[PDB]
RNA sequence: GCGGUAGGGGAGCGUUCCCGAUGCCGAUGAAGGCCGACCCGCGAGGGCGGCUGGAGGUAAGGGAAGUGCGAAUGCCGGCA
RNA sequence: UGAGGGCGCGAGCGAUAACGUCCGCGUCCGAGCGCGGGAACAACCGAGACCGCCAGCUAAGGCCCCCAAGUCUGGGCUAA
RNA sequence: GUACCGUGAGGGAAAGGUGAAAAGAACCCCGGGAGGGGAGUGAAAUAGAGCCUGAAACCGUGGGCUUACAAGCAGUCACGGCCCCGCAAGGGGUUGUGGCGUGCCUAUUGAAGCAUGAGCCGGCGACUCACGGUCGUGGGCGAGCUUAAGCCGUUGAGGC
């Protein structure tokens, strides 16, 4: 069986966190835990959190053995970004885009 | 539906170059490189003969060509246009002229470079004796 | 706006081709002598201690 | 035995008994139609005078049919000229049998 | 009575886009680039529908000339003799007998030779 | 007999709306959407099949137009 | 529709210059940047494309290799 | 006639949609929350709350095919390999080699032009109507043809 978990509407650029999501893709739970634990990135926080919550969902709702689950799949999409007005020289005014991202991690049983 | 030739078999050949004129010999050689001599002709697969040339330094050529023909070659640098007469070309590596003459007559596409690889030239004679040494003239 | 400007929209293929090297490397770790937990080499870490 | 028939304005080679696609021939949907047009033979029969004067080949008109659509599309720029036609060159599938030349 | 653009403009577009698939880049995603490239493709197709003839004629001719040169004469002598022999046979293509059944090809070589002159 | 710009002529396709409508089609699933290598027409296009969707749709024959977009440094929005 | 243009031919203007200019007769492009040759080359050579064929014959141009077809036959010339 | 703009007169917007009923998701779980995973309600939760239907650009994940000696308006024709639907023959996807190939619209004597316009997608967008002419045209009548305002009627009923 597989077990999903999704943290949506995370106030952070998707492309940025994707670098982190790609670093744990197809890994052991322990492996991913360590990697995210010692990753120098900001996305590490949110990705690891939705990861842990994912494992929790897996064991408590899909009775898998934690001792052998892994990152079956993982990805991140773009949420409705936030446009913000931004001043500039000679009266010109450009708008900034405080983007956002939906992070998704799914796990599964070891082997059979 | 026209015949589609299956997996071919290579065919090595031995060709002399003593007394042979540059142009004509090079032309027949080029014709032999492609499979144009064989009724299984197919322009998109290339399956001609492994042409081998020996005694390249013995190639004839008419007129004051020896002293008058000039081989040009250019590097990206300014004034980098180098040019060497056929006399000095025969002074150093001689087969270079047969190779030039043949390549210049090959199809510009990649398979042309393939056919060019399938072409062996020396001036000894002797060669990779290998297996096949079928002489023609 | 002023002086230099991209003459053409960069193709997505070209863009990602640029992004080729952006990938991250996993942090290098070694198991510590004290606990079972992972440590980054030549550094001490909590849930542990040291000698001398 | 090898055989060369010339029908539909075109010359096909033919084995004894094989399915073939030829230009539409005005005949019954499933009868017999000898092709008096025939050249050469299996054991060599060079057709000196254009057609061999003493040979033939028999075939059954298996069925009529239409070819798959080929879009023709002319377009000359600068003068907004565009033309688009559909097309299906019809045909009959001949089934070859006896090679009684 | 008002009539918006409605379904129409989409449908049409979609249709053209259906042909566009297989093309590189925006040229297969964007309707406009798709249209242009489809035009050029249509013209190329129509032209190459005439190119196919020339191409196959040439291939055949080369093969014929080769196998014919195996016997001693060139393609010009071959066709001269063959057309002079009365054999309007063999739409040049069917000289594929160079490949399979080359003996028949050889007898044809003779029949062309003697009738040539 | 049939290259074809400006241009003239002929024949058609689709959109909305009315008569045909106290009708006929629609939960055994309307309109719209996604998919197709199938059917028909030279073509605009019509039809069938699978999926989605959830309350409308409108024959044959006629009628009337806010009726067909790829460009206007076009307009609005979305996104690179 | 009333900016036309190139080429050949007959003149003016210019300088028996111009991808110059202004007329006259014809031609082709324009509207044939559709097709084969002229390496590429709107108007020079060939030639007026309704559609399909992996049929045939010709045109200009060519028939040593790139590149399809004669290193064809017979007879002279040229040594650059 | 609000937000917002302008000292002022004035300018001037966007923004409608759960479901029959809120039955608006208790309780457990991860989490600081946000957000989810069960469970439950419901015909449907791919109706989960700016929530019916969810198109295109655009961004991602997995898969099939493919590429690191190759010169390209990105296509096309040909054969071949790998992959896939099908008894059959055939067909779909991809692209290896080979032949060929100077974007679209516009403005032009002439464009592939180093002339103009378009980043991309979706929606809005341009030959109408009124009266009066003019030829053609389908009909009614014909040395005649036709009424206008109005009145009567009706409430898509026409008549005088
Ligand atoms: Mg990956
Ligand atoms: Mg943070
Ligand atoms: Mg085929
Ligand atoms: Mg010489
Ligand atoms: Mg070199
Ligand atoms: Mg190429
Ligand atoms: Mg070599
Ligand atoms: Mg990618
Ligand atoms: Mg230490
Ligand atoms: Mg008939
Ligand atoms: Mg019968
Ligand atoms: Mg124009
Ligand atoms: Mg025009
Ligand atoms: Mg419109
Ligand atoms: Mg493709
Ligand atoms: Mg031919
Ligand atoms: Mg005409
Ligand atoms: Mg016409
Ligand atoms: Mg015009
Ligand atoms: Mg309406
Ligand atoms: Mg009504
Ligand atoms: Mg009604
Ligand atoms: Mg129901
Ligand atoms: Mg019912
Ligand atoms: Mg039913
Ligand atoms: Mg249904
Ligand atoms: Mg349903
Ligand atoms: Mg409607
Ligand atoms: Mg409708
Ligand atoms: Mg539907
Ligand atoms: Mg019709
Ligand atoms: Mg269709
Ligand atoms: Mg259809
Ligand atoms: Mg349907
Ligand atoms: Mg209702
Ligand atoms: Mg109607
Ligand atoms: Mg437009
Ligand atoms: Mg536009
Ligand atoms: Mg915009
Ligand atoms: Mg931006
Ligand atoms: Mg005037
Ligand atoms: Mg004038
Ligand atoms: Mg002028
Ligand atoms: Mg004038
Ligand atoms: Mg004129
Ligand atoms: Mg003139
Ligand atoms: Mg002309
Ligand atoms: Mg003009
Ligand atoms: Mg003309
Ligand atoms: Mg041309
Ligand atoms: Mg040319
Ligand atoms: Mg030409
Ligand atoms: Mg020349
Ligand atoms: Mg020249
Ligand atoms: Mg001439
Ligand atoms: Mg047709
Ligand atoms: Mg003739
Ligand atoms: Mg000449
Ligand atoms: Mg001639
Ligand atoms: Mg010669
Ligand atoms: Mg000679
Ligand atoms: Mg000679
Ligand atoms: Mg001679
Ligand atoms: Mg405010
Ligand atoms: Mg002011
Ligand atoms: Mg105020
Ligand atoms: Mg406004
Ligand atoms: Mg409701
Ligand atoms: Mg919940
Ligand atoms: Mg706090
Ligand atoms: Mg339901
Ligand atoms: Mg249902
Ligand atoms: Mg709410
Ligand atoms: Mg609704
Ligand atoms: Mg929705
Ligand atoms: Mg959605
Ligand atoms: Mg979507
Ligand atoms: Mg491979
Ligand atoms: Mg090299
Ligand atoms: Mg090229
Ligand atoms: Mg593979
Ligand atoms: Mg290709
Ligand atoms: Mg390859
Ligand atoms: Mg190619
Ligand atoms: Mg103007
Ligand atoms: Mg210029
Ligand atoms: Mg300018
Ligand atoms: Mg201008
Ligand atoms: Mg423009
Ligand atoms: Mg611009
Ligand atoms: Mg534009
Ligand atoms: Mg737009
Ligand atoms: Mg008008
Ligand atoms: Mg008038
Ligand atoms: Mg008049
Ligand atoms: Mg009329
Ligand atoms: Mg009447
Ligand atoms: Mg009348
Ligand atoms: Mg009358
Ligand atoms: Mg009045
Ligand atoms: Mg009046
Ligand atoms: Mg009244
Ligand atoms: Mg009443």
């Amino acid at each position: 069986m597989e077990a999903k978990a999704i943290a949506r509407y995370v106030r952070i650029s998707p492309r940025k966190v994707r670098l982190v999501v790609d670093l744990i893709r197809g890994k052991s739970l322990e492996e991913a835990r360590n990697i995210l634990r010692y990753t120098n990135k900001r996305g590490a926080y949110f990705v690891a959190k939705v990861l842990e919550s994912a494992a929790a969902n897996a064991v408590n709702n899909h009775d898998m053995l934690e001792d052998r689950l892994y990152v079956k799949a993982a990805y991140v999409d773009e949420g409705p970004a936030l446009k913000r007005v931004l001043p500039r020289a000679r009266g010109r005014a450009d708008i900034i885009k405080k983007r956002t991202s939906h992070i998704t991690v799914i796990l599964g049983e070891k082997h059979g | 539906k026209t015949y589609v030739p299956k997996q071919v078999e290579p065919r090595w050949v031995l060709i002399d170059a003593e007394g042979k004129t540059l142009g004509r010999l090079a032309t027949k050689i080029a014709t032999l490189l492609r499979g144009k001599h064989r009724p299984d002709w197919t322009p998109n697969v290339a399956m001609g003969d492994f042409v081998v040339v020996v005694n390249a330094d013995k190639i004839r050529v008419t007129g004051k060509k020896l002293e008058q023909k000039i081989y040009t070659r250019y590097s990206g640098y300014p004034g980098g246009l180098k040019k060497i007469p056929l006399e000095k070309m025969l002074a150093t590596h001689p087969e270079r002229v047969l190779e030039h003459a043949v390549k210049g007559m090959l199809p510009k596409g990649p398979l042309g470079r393939r056919l060019f690889k399938r072409l062996k030239v020396y001036a000894g004679p002797d060669h990779p004796h290998q297996a096949q040494r079928p002489e023609k003239l | 706006a002023k002086h230099p400007v991209p003459k053409k929209k960069t193709s997505k293929a070209r863009r990602d081709a640029r992004r080729s090297h952006h990938a991250l490397t996993p942090p290098i770790l070694v198991p510590c002598p004290e606990c079972k937990a992972m440590k980054p080499p030549h550094t001490v870490c909590p849930e542990c201690g040291y000698y001398a | 035995m090898f055989a060369i028939v010339k029908t539909g304005g075109k010359q096909y080679r033919v084995e004894p008994g094989l399915k073939l696609r030829v230009e539409k021939l005005d005949a019954e949907p499933g009868a017999t139609v000898e092709l008096p047009v025939l050249l050469l033979g299996g054991e060599k029969t060079v057709v000196g005078t254009p057609v061999v004067e003493g040979a033939s080949v028999v075939a059954e008109v298996l069925g009529h049919g239409r070819g798959k659509k080929i879009l023709v599309s002319k377009f000359k720029a600068k003068v907004q000229y565009r033309r688009k036609k559909g097309h299906r060159q019809p045909y009959t599938e001949l089934l070859i049998k006896e090679i009684r030349g | 009575p008002r009539a918006k653009t409605g379904v129409v403009r989409r449908r049409k577009h979609k249709k053209i886009l259906k042909l566009a698939k297989g093309y590189w880049g925006l040229r297969s995603k964007s309707f406009r680039k798709a249209r242009e490239t489809l035009f050029a493709a249509g013209n190329y197709a129509y032209a190459h529908r005439k190119r196919r003839k020339r191409d196959f004629r040439r291939l055949w001719i080369v093969r014929i000339n080769a196998a014919c040169r195996q016997h001693g004469l060139n393609y010009s002598t071959f066709i001269h003799g063959l057309k002079k022999a009365g054999i309007e046979v063999d739409r040049k293509n069917l000289a594929d007998l160079a490949v399979r059944e080359p003996q028949v090809f050889a007898e044809l070589v003779e029949r062309a030779k003697a009738a040539q002159g």
